[PDB]
């Protein structure tokens, strides 16, 4: 089981980043596909889901309003698009497979893509 | 392609000496006249099923057959003059041939060699016989029962076996079944003819009578029932 | 939202160690289905832990994904240098918006 | 009749006891059974004689 | 008496004294063969918790013998012993180690408590599966998760669990049928007479008859010989 | 004898399935290893068909003109 | 015929078995082998008359 996240890069504050994972080795629509970031020195934090047929979304709210997500299942892959992000948003982004009871956290979890905001 | 097995597919059921007798036993024995299927090796590897046991047999020229695999593993070779016998965790080809975590390991037409093949509570119980022929066309017809050699504790769950070829010769494969049989064995003890009871009413009657040989007359053999087609 | 953990952990190698976590409101039972992630350096977050008690095939069973007190927590029978990790707990509340504690550095001695 | 047997059916054994314990119980009917055969027999060929 | 002439003595110690025994989903399974087999050590011995025959008793052990023996060695829980027997189900019984309700053998087995305890969690055992084992067997799509489970757990064995203490159990496998016996009793063989009445002991099969001259051909693997009624 | 559907609340009679003796017909193997099978006390529906008073004789030939009894079948046939 | 025991051989019982054990599955040879006394013995009687 493999998790592919990718679009971490340099940016600049107030502009928008699109993030993306895509699944290998297991079915994507089957399970729940969230978003954690970590900023360095920091611990976790829970950022965003969707339900495995997209029908539902979830966010913290401290994102609500500026993060959206979308996926395709025929191309195995979710997309995370942030606007209005923030200076102070530097952390790594991860991709993670919540295949438990309620689909709210993942079990299985991917490389993670560093998002730099200057 | 399938051919007759007439009488073949029988061997010695046990490890007992017994002469000048009829004996009843059951066990997974070839059915006599069943159907077995007719490969060849001319100008054919495939997987086969392995059921409840298999009746194996092949006509030789030239020593084209070599070996078995046997799984869902058992890798039985006998490379020019060294049988080598292994449980590993071998890596097959997929199309797997001879050229012209081991739990187990061991190393030693004009030909017809038979074999039967069962797997009993984890044992892989192997019988055999070697008899001159002189056929091209198709299994002989006759009788002769094999002998037990080997008996690995193995605990594979075999359910499909596969030949091996070498490449630079026809093959017989059955299916053994829980058949009863009447075997003759002569003064010597060797099993010389043998009544499959299940083939026809006649066979029915000589297994009831342990007798080859039937009287003329009427004779009760067995139950008639029908039988249910599904549960309620 | 607010989650907390004991900072930080210190066990001498083959000693218990309790992680603890929990929510500001209530208390954690097992409609929380609560988490733990374990993260060594330059690793992303592992779950060990999911659901309240279900233990991953990756994680060693040394680890237990057992309850206290109205609180979640990740145990050990037993540590050892290669368990040198900083470990994060979450909890789920009304939906599937989780909260993470602050982390529980475990370290051994 | 029982002959010892928890029950004189057959299926009544066999849908209730695990073969350790059903066997037991079997032995018991065919044995009675069997001598009730062996009676039955018996008498019929003094009979037919 | 005569029993073969084997001065080979059979490596029990090497069962039973083992550095390491293997976890209950993957017991060993070893054969014994070609030797002397003094079970009076075995039997003696008084560091065995238990000592359960369903075969044969445990004292005639030495003066009976077998075709083979096998000897199934693995760790398991202490409240897991009653679960190794014929007639039993279970965890273990039914996923891990499967007995034949018509076992015959010897269950040994003793505490570990002060020998593999730690926690020790080196020994897994199968918690979920989808059907029970064949006798003597050896046994969500790639995500797991809810309702996805992993197969195996561990036993958390620490020395201050006596039903969660570790147990060592070598089960001996005795295939008793009446064939060239190659592990027996550490007993004396005498001279054969023949033409008079003895009271004789073949392998571990007795009588009482003359012995005389015969031209039975036996075939290579066939030890004895049958009468009508069975016997010798 | 018969039970009440626990879900409908008829009747139903159990009639145990069709069974009988199965007896092989023969000439000594000495002259011929044909056989005719005689189903006792059945139809010729659940098993060259003769349907006798005995059972169905399968593999005889039903012929009218009589002989003296050779190997009896029953119920006036041979 | 076993008659219930784990051996025809009355002899493979007793080399196998201590009296505790040994002597039920030698009752149940016994009373096997009477049945099958009993029997041949009526039917001579009858084929007798
Ligand atoms: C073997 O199979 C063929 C069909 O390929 C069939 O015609 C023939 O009667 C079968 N023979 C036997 C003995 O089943
Ligand atoms: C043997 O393997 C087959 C799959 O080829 C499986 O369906 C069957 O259950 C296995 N047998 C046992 C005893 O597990
Ligand atoms: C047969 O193959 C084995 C390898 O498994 C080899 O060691 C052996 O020497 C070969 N024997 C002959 C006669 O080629
Ligand atoms: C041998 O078995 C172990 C499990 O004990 C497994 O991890 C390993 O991959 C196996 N080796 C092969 C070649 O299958
Ligand atoms: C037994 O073997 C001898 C040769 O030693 C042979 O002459 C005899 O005919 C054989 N007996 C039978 C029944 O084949
Ligand atoms: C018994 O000893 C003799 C030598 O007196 C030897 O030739 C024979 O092979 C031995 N038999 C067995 C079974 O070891
Ligand atoms: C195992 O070792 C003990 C010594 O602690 C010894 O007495 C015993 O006989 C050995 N067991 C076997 C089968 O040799
Ligand atoms: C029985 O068969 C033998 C040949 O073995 C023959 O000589 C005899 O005449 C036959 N008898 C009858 C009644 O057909
Ligand atoms: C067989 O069934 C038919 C009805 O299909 C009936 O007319 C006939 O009399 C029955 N014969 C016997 C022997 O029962
Ligand atoms: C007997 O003769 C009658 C004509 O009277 C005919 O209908 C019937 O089929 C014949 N039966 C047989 C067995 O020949």
């Amino acid at each position: 089981v493999q998790l592919v996240e990718s679009g971490g890069d340099s940016v600049q504050p107030g502009g928008s980043l699109r993030l993306s994972c895509a699944a290998a080795g297991f079915t994507f629509s089957s399970y729940w596909m969230n978003w954690v970031r970590q900023a360095p020195g920091k611990g976790l934090e829970w950022v965003a889901n969707i339900k495995q047929d997209g029908s539902e979304k979830y966010y913290v709210d401290s994102v609500k309003g500026r993060f959206t997500i979308s996926r395709d299942n025929a191309k195995n892959s979710l997309y995370l698009q942030m606007n209005s992000l923030r200076a102070e948003d530097t952390a790594v982004y991860y991709c993670a497979l919540s295949s438990g009871y309620s689909g709210y956290a993942g079990n299985y979890w991917g490389q993670g893509t560093l998002v730099t905001v200057s | 392609a399938y051919t007759n097995s007439f009488t073949r597919g029988v061997y010695y059921p046990d490890k007992v000496f017994r002469s000048s007798v009829l004996h009843s036993t059951q066990d997974l024995f070839l059915p006599f006249f069943s159907n077995v299927t007719w490969f060849h090796a001319i100008h054919d590897n495939p997987v086969l099923p392995f059921n409840d046991g298999v009746y194996f047999a092949s006509t030789e020229k030239s020593n084209i057959i070599r070996g078995w695999i046997f799984g869902t593993s058992l890798l039985i070779v006998n490379n020019a003059t060294n049988v080598v016998i292994k449980v590993c965790e071998f890596q097959f080809c997929n199309d797997p041939f001879l050229g012209v975590n081991c739990t187990f390991e061991y190393v030693s037409f004009k030909n017809l060699r038979e074999f039967v093949f069962k797997n009993i509570d984890g044992y892989f119980k192997i019988y055999s016989k070697h008899t001159p022929i002189n056929l091209v066309r198709d299994l002989p017809q006759g009788f002769s029962a094999l002998e037990p050699l080997v008996d690995l504790p193995i605990g594979i769950n075999i359910t499909r076996f596969q030949t091996l070829l070498a490449l630079h010769a026809a093959y017989y494969v059955g299916y053994l079944q829980p058949r009863t049989f009447l075997l003759k064995y002569n003064e010597n003890g060797t099993i010389t003819d043998a009544v499959d009871c299940a083939l026809d009413p006649l066979s029915e009657t000589k297994c009831t009578l342990k007798s080859f040989t039937v009287e003329k007359g009427i004779y009760q053999t067995s139950n008639f029932r029908v039988q249910p087609t599904e549960s309620i | 939202a607010v989650v907390t953990q004991e900072p930080s952990l210190t066990v001498s190698p083959g000693g218990t160690v309790t992680l603890t976590c929990g929510s500001s409101t209530g208390a954690v039972t097992s409609g929380h289905y609560p988490y733990w992630f374990q993260q060594k350096p330059g690793q992303a977050p592992r779950t060990l832990i999911y659901d309240t008690s279900n233990k991953h095939s990756w994680t060693p069973a040394r680890f237990s994904g057992s309850l206290l007190g109205g609180k979640a927590a990740l145990t050990l029978s037993g540590a050892r240098p290669e368990d040198e990790a900083e470990y994060y707990c979450l909890l789920s509340y009304s939906g599937a918006r989780g909260v993470f504690g602050g982390g529980t550095k475990l370290t051994v001695l | 009749s029982n002959f010892g047997a928890i029950s004189s059916v057959l299926n009544d054994i066999l849908s209730r006891l695990d073969p350790p314990e059903a066997e037991v119980q079997i032995d018991r009917l065919i044995t009675g059974r069997l001598q009730s055969l062996q009676t039955y027999v018996t008498q019929q060929l003094i009979r037919a004689a | 008496v005569r029993f073969p002439n084997i001065t080979n003595l059979c490596p029990f110690g090497e069962v039973f004294n083992a550095t390491r025994f293997a976890s209950v989903y993957a017991w060993n399974r070893k054969r014994i063969s070609n030797c002397v087999a003094d079970y009076s050590v075995l039997y003696n011995s008084a560091s065995f918790s238990t000592f359960k025959c369903y075969g044969v008793s445990p004292t005639k052990l030495n003066d009976l013998c077998f075709t083979n023996v096998y000897a199934d060695s693995f760790v398991i829980r202490g409240d897991e012993v009653r679960q190794i027997a014929p007639g039993q189900t279970g965890k273990i019984a039914d996923y891990n180690y499967k007995l034949p309700d018509d076992f015959t053998g010897c269950v040994i087995a003793w505490n570990s408590n002060n020998l593999d305890s730690k926690g020790n969690y080196n020994y897994l055992y199968r918690l979920f599966r989808k059907s029970n084992l064949k006798p003597f067997e050896r046994d969500c799509n790639g995500v797991e998760g809810f309702n996805c489970y992993f197969p195996l757990q561990s036993y958390g064995f620490q020395p201050t669990n006596v039903g969660y203490q570790p147990y060592r159990v070598v089960v001996l496998s005795f295939e008793l049928l009446h064939a060239p016996a190659t592990v027996c009793g550490p007993k004396k063989s005498t001279n054969l007479v023949k033409n008079k009445c003895v009271n004789f002991n073949f392998n571990g099969l007795t009588g009482t008859g003359v012995l005389t001259e015969s031209n039975k051909k036996f075939l290579p693997f066939q030890q004895f010989g049958r009468d009508i009624a069975d016997t010798t | 004898d018969a039970v009440r559907d626990p879900q409908t609340l008829e009747i139903l009679d159990i009639t145990p399935c069709s069974f009988g003796g199965v007896s092989v017909i023969t000439p000594g193997t000495n002259t011929s290893n044909q056989v005719a099978v005689l189903y006792q006390d059945v139809n010729c529906t659940e098993v060259n068909v003769f349907q006798t008073r005995a059972g169905c004789l399968i593999g005889a030939e039903h012929v009218n003109n009589s002989y003296e009894c050779d190997i009896p079948i029953g119920a006036g046939i041979c």
